[PDB]
């Protein structure tokens, strides 16, 4: 019935996608060879949303891997759960953007997007009723951000009535991978604020702090970070794949979170996240979930919420729970910290419950809060952009690809009046 | 004056037999689909053999 | 009744109850009350077992 | 279209009780006890009409 | 391969009992 | 003497999942559909040894619907009954009233037509919906509008679920509640309010369940529905039909918002120590600690009161208790009503379900009142609607679906007109 | 089946291209008609 | 009482193959051609005489001619199961197709096949004794069923004339089509389907597809289920001649009660209960709901909306467990209902008829065996609606002179395309006049 097709862009997108499909695959009990091996019947009926039965018990994911270099694809194809994708869905190029957004949006997209559009269009008409598209990419790289941005633009031009999720990682100065990060981020966000329905903002600095403090892991590889992001994505669309006492689809969460069409950058959390040594001393009650859920040191973004106002918020719960305890905790959290919530909207929290927990756990949660502390991060990028742009550093690379200067002026204007309207509603 | 309850009961049990037969045909179609899959897996194994 | 009338107006079991003024004033089915109390206790113990 | 044989059909008057009779017709009569009436005896009371 | 029931006139054409 | 029950929304058919479980248990109907004439008001004896209920579970998201199709009652419900769309309205009244309703209500109406044709002595309709969502509110409103142009004067008992004031699960439910009420006024014959926080307090205090899920809420809501339709089903000493509620509880055609209550909602073990009688449960049906709607009738004046009694009850003591209430001065009636009560007595005691939490009780009372506390509820909701509408919050969704702001302004002033009307009647 | 390859090229955005325009609030075109007559007046 | 059945074209003979299977299963006739019993509960002995003529001794040969230009399906039939059932000469096969060409079918290969067809039907009729009439089965979308169908109809009318000719025709659906020039074909066929057939019953395919999707819940139906339902409809409407019942009607009753004017004869068909084996055991089958379902437009074989039109007169055949009491009750309920409305020039607009034998089921079919059934055949202005919907798409293509050279090449003049357009316009005008 309802369908979610998955698009992975770039290196970060492809490795997030690999772990994401690994997580979903045993959420539904299917082995890495592509057959069913689960026990409950409740896993069978809701894999039409993500897979396609091919021939004699073969479930292939509904994904489109997309980049310019085969390094990420082969890193994907090597590990387990890598031999499940259809080889027709791998679109690749022979050049490489090289963290050049102009290359990822004007030169290489010009000859790859035709074939990317054909494969996503085939994977969209192969089903009956689209629920939405789901893209995972970065905002620092070229082939992830740039091409993912162009694809988002073309898709929203084609299918304007369907939902659209964007899991995008943004940079920080402490974790500063690309030198032209502001030049990529500013232009990509300038596109996401007119094309994407909603964007779930991630960043690696907060993920490092989480695996440092909370998980108390010694050496957190990228696999674990990608596992955090995948568990978030799983928590987002658990209500589509599993029956609950209070259902919540993606469009239902969108309308409840977004009061104005431009304020759609969400900060995300996940609970429970506890160290293996401290799992013994805790209990498992909804208070024990919400006390960790609303922590500023558990958001997956570098935006401290107590610096601003929570505009709206949402919580997706998984497990056999008592709604009276759910709603009372939501009410209490709203009544104690009453200054951090906006005044002209009463009862700022959407809440929903699903009956199927992730395997091995008794209870879990996922938080999607749309706060106004996100303009911290956008200014933190905007000042860097105009700092470089006063001296026109690194600009020849972008200009040579046919991008003019007015594209940068419009990008900065969109960034500036956007944070102006967050500051207004704060 | 209408039909007798014995005739109605006969019609009902015949309908039950019809239901059973539809279920039997469904199982038959599942079996033929399995039979169609097996031969094609053998064909693909032969293709791999020839490639090697 | 004003709509539907299954019972007689002099039915003995109904009359035996209504006439027993104590049963009208206070009525219990102690056996079922015991069974339901044990059912509640068993559900609580099942919850605690699941958590364990 | 394989060769097929239709289901056998019943006679149209099956399941009907015969008019052969059990020495007494079908419609049940009045059932009642025996009682001496006032004065004359041997009278009959219909308990169930 | 099932035989059919012929008419009596064609199934017993020239068969004649003789006493 | 039949009444059919339509269920509009996620909460609707969760309530239906509890109600029809209760009916089948009360009439001995096994879940596969047969008994091992009282049932005739809800079921139709189909074919031979089969009973198919009189209802339509209709919804837009298929999740809970085909949950019912795979649940225990696969065989009991006719397959066609369970109407289901493909995509959700998603808490969007405009989406559920103009986008998807246009394709689903024609199928739903043409099913409800042949249900009424199979019927012979139709008493009324009774609808189930929570006005917070988009399906239960949007196409629920479109269904009632088209049902009233189809029939007009037929009694449609609406057992709606309003959003509670402080506890809430959505953000747009004020917009949905207001746009839904402008049709709940002029198209529902009698409407019964049911907030969720009041039922939470009941399950916390009385049934001493510290963690109540929605199944316990729907269980006792089924008990209340069972108690006010038991006059149709089970033969009582002094029964009252579905037409009496219109006659004796609606003093003005625009004032139909009945507070509900029930007693005794009492647990297994506490019942051992409670001298359960008729006089104190008639009392117990009148305190705000046992009502189904979070309001305080001490601030209100009772228009009228209806009292359904079940079990071992004679007209004597109900006349004694009703006399007692009318002499008390803690609660006060309106002067214009000089005979503000209406009693009703039924023989069949209420049932218990396996896994249920209510004790096997020999007598019970279900009250259905009318006061001005409801007038307090609407204004309490009207303010928090005007808060969010002062900044044009969330409006772009509805306007994108095809509406305008005139519906918002006209529904706002309609609520204000209703407030004036309630403050005029209370005087 | 999409457009030919040459026409799939990108175009550039502007400041407020995709944000929707919400018109002025005004009385609707199909108002809600009143079936149930109003409550009477208290003094009469 | 005997009725003969001719089939023209591909769809025609496939519907007829289905019909003849159903007839054999009803009457207990082995595919060999002999009835191995004399029990025949039915309505009486000599029931088969209306379809199968008893030959020789213990042998029954159907009263039908399948005829086609392409030999493929005719010799598929010849090689199939009922070899020993049909007379070898009754099946008639050309050598090449008409190929979706009205002119090719009407002037090029008709002139060789129709004389043989007619002098075969003549001896069939002569063998017959109390002939009721002919019933033709064709599709107007194709070439054979269109062109030589009309040729055969013209020749039958000039040979016999006063005998009834029931045409169960297959029309093109609004959007579903397996051809392109079928609008041209349909217009050229209707020019003669108007004034040669006496009672013409349309069947679209999209309506039957919708029916099979909704009621019989088959998600993947082929033409076999369509043909089985059409055979059932034909059997239900001829059961009155076949078996005896409480209130019988012959073929001569349709021409009397359903044709108020000699030009307005186009009948919506319907059937109920179209119900699967699971929905049988869960819905209770009474006469009231099936009479209501026979008029609900989700159960008609022609895709049209009678709420836009007004009924002229309707005919209701009932099969099985029916006494007149409930049928009169249901018809009074229907007449008092107001969602449907009758034309004022006809105050009493119903003709009921009842037969006692219940409908039979073919093993392998998807219809359950039921107590009773209803075959509705009405008359309305949804048909003029359908005709205009078709005229629009005909005129679309004719404005640009598309595909015309084929027909002009095959001996059809350009003027014909103008007078058939005018005929259809006049027919539309007549319908619009009469509906008021
Ligand atoms: N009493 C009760 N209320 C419920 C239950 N489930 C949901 N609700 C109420 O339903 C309201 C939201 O609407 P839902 O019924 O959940 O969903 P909906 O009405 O179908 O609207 P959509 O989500 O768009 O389909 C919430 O305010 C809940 O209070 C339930 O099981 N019992
Ligand atoms: N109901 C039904 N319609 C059919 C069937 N077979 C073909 N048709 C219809 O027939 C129409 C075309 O005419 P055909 O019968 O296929 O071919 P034809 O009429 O013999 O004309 P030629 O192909 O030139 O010989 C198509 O629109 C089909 O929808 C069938 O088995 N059942
Ligand atoms: N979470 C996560 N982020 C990654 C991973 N690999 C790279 N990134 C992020 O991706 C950004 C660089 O983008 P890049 O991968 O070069 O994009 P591309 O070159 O267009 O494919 C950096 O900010 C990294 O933080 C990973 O395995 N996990
Ligand atoms: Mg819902
Ligand atoms: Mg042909």
């Amino acid at each position: 019935m309802r369908e979610i097709v998955h698009i992975q862009g770039g290196q970060c997108g492809n490795q997030i996608g690999a772990k994401f499909w690994e997580v979903v695959s045993d959420e539904h009990g299917i082995d890495p060879t592509g057959t069913y091996h689960g026990d409950s019947d409740l896993q069978l009926e809701r894999i039409n949303v993500y897979f396609n039965e091919a021939t004699g018990g073969r479930y292939v994911p509904r994904a489109i891997l997309m980049d310019l270099e085969p390094g990420t694809m082969d890193s994907v194809r090597s590990g387990p759960y890598g031999q499940i994708f259809r080889p027709d869905n791998f679109v690749f190029g022979q050049t490489g953007a090289g963290n050049n957004w102009a290359k990822g949006h004007y030169t290489e997209g010009a000859e790859l997007i035709d074939s990317v559009l054909d494969v996503v269009r085939k994977e969209a008409e192969s089903c009956d009723c689209l629920q939405g598209f789901q893209v995972c990419h970065s905002l620092g790289g070229g082939t992830g951000s740039g091409m993912g941005t162009l694809l988002i633009s073309k898709i929203r031009e084609e299918y304007p009535d369907r939902m659209m999720l964007t899991f995008s990682v943004v940079p920080s100065p402490k974790v500063s991978d690309t030198v032209v990060e502001p030049y990529n981020a500013t232009l990509s966000v300038h596109q996401l604020v007119e094309n994407a329905d909603e964007c779930m903002v991630l960043d690696n600095e907060a993920l490092y702090d989480i695996c440092f403090r909370t998980l108390k892991l010694t050496t957190p590889t990228f696999g674990d970070l990608n596992h955090l992001i995948s568990a978030v994505m799983s928590g987002i669309t658990c209500c589509l794949r599993f029956p609950g006492q209070l259902n919540a689809d993606l469009r239902k969460l969108a309308v409840n979170l977004i009061p104005f069409p431009r304020l759609h950058f969400f900060m995300v959390g996940f609970t429970p996240l506890t160290s293996r040594g401290s799992q013994q001393y805790r209990a498992l009650t909804v208070p024990e979930l919400t006390q960790q859920m609303w922590d500023a040191k558990n958001m997956m973004c570098a935006a401290d919420p107590r610096h601003g106002r929570y505009l709206t918020a949402s919580a997706l719960f998984r497990g056999r729970m008592s709604t009276k305890e759910v709603d009372e905790q939501m009410l209490n959290v709203q009544n104690k910290n009453s200054s951090y919530f906006v005044e002209w909207i009463p009862n700022n929290v959407k809440s929903s419950v699903c009956d199927i927990p992730p395997k091995g756990l008794k209870m879990s949660a996922t938080f999607i809060g749309n706060s106004t502390a996100i303009q911290e991060m956008f200014k933190r990028v905007s000042e860097q952009f105009t700092a470089m742009f006063r001296r026109k550093a690194f600009l020849h690379w972008y200009t040579g690809e046919g991008m003019d200067e007015m594209e940068f002026t419009e990008a900065e204007s969109n960034m500036n009046d956007l944070v102006s309207e967050y500051q207004q509603y704060q | 004056k209408g039909m007798t309850e014995t005739e109605k009961q006969a019609i009902l049990d015949a309908q039950l037999a019809q239901m059973e037969e539809k279920k039997a045909r469904r199982a038959q179609e599942q079996l033929e689909n399995m039979m169609y899959a097996r031969t094609q897996h053998d064909i693909q194994r032969a293709l791999q053999e020839q490639a090697q | 009744g004003r709509l539907v009338a299954q019972v007689p107006n002099e039915d003995p079991e109904r009359l035996k109850r209504v006439l027993d003024a104590k049963w009208r004033t206070i009525g219990v089915d102690k056996e079922t009350l015991e069974l339901q109390a044990q059912e509640k206790k068993d559900r609580e113990q099942a919850e605690k077992d699941r958590d364990e | 279209y394989p060769a097929k044989e239709a289901d056998p059909q019943l006679p149209p008057l099956t399941g009907v009780r015969s008019r052969e009779g059990l020495e007494l017709p079908l419609p049940r009569r009045s059932l009642g006890v025996e009682f001496v009436h006032k004065g004359v005896s041997d009278r009959y009371f219909v308990l169930i009409p | 391969d099932t035989a059919t029931k012929l008419p009596q006139w064609v199934e017993n054409d020239r068969k004649v009992l003789r006493f | 003497r039949e009444v059919i029950s339509i269920h509009i929304g996620q909460a609707g058919i969760q309530v239906g999942n509890a109600c029809w479980e209760l009916y089948c248990l009360e009439h001995g109907i096994q879940p596969d559909g047969q008994m091992p004439d009282a049932f005739n008001t809800f079921f139709s004896e189909t074919g031979a040894g089969k009973h198919v209920p009189r209802c339509i579970f209709l919804d837009l998201e298929p999740t809970v619907v085909d949950e019912v199709r795979t649940g225990t009652y696969r065989q009991l419900f006719h397959p066609e009954q369970l109407i289901s769309g493909k995509e959700d309205a998603a808490n969007n009244f405009a989406r559920g009233h103009y986008t998807i309703g246009k394709e689903i209500v024609d199928l739903a109406l043409d099913r409800i037509r042949k249900l009424a044709d199979n019927c012979t002595g139709l008493q009324g309709f009774l609808v189930f919906n929570a006005v917070g969502g988009g399906t239960g509110s949007g196409l629920g409103s479109l269904l009632l509008e088209r049902l009233s142009v189809d029939y007009g004067k037929k009694s449609k008992l609406g057992f709606t679920v309003y959003p509670s004031p402080q506890v809430s699960t959505a953000v747009v439910e004020p917009y949905n509640s207001v746009l839904s009420t402008h049709s709940l006024l002029e198209h529902t014959d009698v409407a019964v309010m049911l907030d969720n926080e009041a039922i939470y307090d009941i399950c916390r205090r009385s049934l001493d369940i510290e963690r109540p899920t929605y199944t316990n809420l729907n269980r006792l809501i089924a008990q209340v529905i069972s108690s006010l339709t038991a006059s149709l089903r089970f033969d009582g000493a002094l029964n009252v039909d579905i037409t009496e509620f219109q006659t004796n509880l609606v003093p003005y055609p625009r004032i139909h918002f009945m507070l509900s209550s029930y007693a005794p909602i009492i647990s297994a073990e506490k019942a051992y120590h409670e001298q359960l009688s008729v006089a104190e449960i008639t009392n117990a049906a009148f305190e705000p600690a046992s009502m189904m709607v979070k309001c305080d009738p001490r601030h209100g004046k009772y228009m009228a009161c209806c009292l359904m009694y079940r079990g071992d009850v004679v007209p004597k003591d109900v006349n004694a208790s009703v006399a007692t209430i009318k002499t008390k001065r803690t609660i006060q009636f309106v002067d214009w009503c000089p005979t503000g009560f209406k009693c009703g007595i039924n023989y069949q005691p209420p049932t218990v379900v396996p896994g249920g939490d209510l004790a096997k009780v020999q007598r019970a009372v279900c009250m259905i009142s009318n006061s001005t506390a409801i007038g307090e509820i609407f204004s309490r909701l009207d303010h928090k609607f005007d808060l969010m509408y002062a900044k044009r919050a969330f409006v772009h969704w509805y306007v994108g679906e095809g509406m305008e702001e005139g519906e918002f302004s006209e529904a706002r002033e309609d609520l204000a007109a209703l407030e004036k009307d309630f403050e005029e009647v209370g005087a | 089946m999409g457009r030919p390859d040459g026409a799939n090229g990108p175009a550039f955005l502007h400041a407020h291209e995709k944000e929707p325009k919400l018109p002025s609030p005004g009385p609707p075109s199909n108002p809600k008609q009143k079936i149930r007559p109003p409550v009477p007046a208290k003094e009469e």
